[PDB]
């Protein structure tokens, strides 16, 4: 990558609540579709 | 075009290595 | 009838999956961007 | 006609500068890739564990599918054939 | 807010992606205008 | 015999992975 993290984010997003999971999926879809100036992450334990 | 084909071959090899690592993590 | 017809031999190998809807929602945003589907599925293939 | 040839020669100079920029940057990218490959080799037991020219132009999901298809055809079941169809 | 819950999929008279779909792009455009307006 | 029977499938999967790794090493 200096010259993946999406799998770790999916393993984290397995434990999300359903509205939060829908927000995560739609936000990643809108970030990869049109606007690349967007970043999402999951914070918690 | 030759440099772009070599870079695309290296990117496909890196993607195949990542897919093999994902298959090894899924099997184990 | 539709046993060995090439449209729906392999429709439900796994339970469900419907043969029709696109897997990623980024495709749904990209379809909404240019204003645009099972005819395209029968034309190009089943995702 | 001399106006057209002068403007098209300036466009060819700009295209040659772009090809040189692509090449310079492309060369740098290639160098980075080589370093990455070297790092991978260093990371790389291996002794116990121990078609291509057409697959040079495949898309990366198609390349992964081709590698897995040839591996499954040579590994367990020999009743499988693959081919690459296109231009 | 109401727009946050439409982003989540909650319909108030179970989350839905189709309810989130258009509201996503409209609210992101509105946020991009709002922050630029406040900085101006 | 059980260890050899497990090591056969383990060597098959690791040989597929090492074939991918050796193709990546010959590439770079």
């Amino acid at each position: 990558e200096y010259l993946d993290q999406a799998h770790k984010q999916y393993e984290t997003a397995r434990h999300l609540p359903p509205p939060l999971y829908v927000l995560f999926v739609q936000a990643t879809a809108y970030g990869q579709a049109c606007d690349k100036t967007l970043s999402v992450a999951i914070e918690g334990s | 075009e030759s440099v772009e084909d070599k870079l695309e071959l290296r990117r496909k090899q890196f993607h195949v290595l990542l897919s093999t690592i994902h298959e090894l993590q899924q099997t184990l | 009838g539709d046993l060995l017809s090439p449209d729906s031999v392999l429709s439900c190998l796994y339970p469900g999956d419907h043969g029709k809807k696109t897997p990623n929602p980024a495709n749904q945003y990209q379809f909404d961007k240019v204003g645009i589907l099972s005819d395209y599925v029968l034309e190009l293939g089943h995702p | 006609q001399r106006k057209r040839l002068a403007e098209k020669y300036r466009e060819c100079l700009s295209n040659k500068e772009k090809i040189l920029k692509e090449i310079e940057v492309k060369k740098e990218y290639l160098s980075s890739l080589q370093p990455r490959l070297n790092s991978i080799m260093q990371a790389s037991v291996q002794e116990y564990l121990f078609q291509y020219e057409t697959a040079r132009h495949l898309p990366p999901p198609l390349y992964v599918l081709f590698v897995q298809a040839t591996a499954y055809g040579q590994a367990c079941d020999k009743t499988l054939s693959v081919a690459i169809e296109g231009s | 807010y109401l727009w946050v819950q439409k982003l989540g999929g909650l319909h108030f008279p179970i989350a839905d992606h189709s309810l989130s779909a258009s509201h996503m792009e409209t609210t992101m455009k509105l946020l991009k205008t709002r922050v630029q307006s406040r900085l101006a």
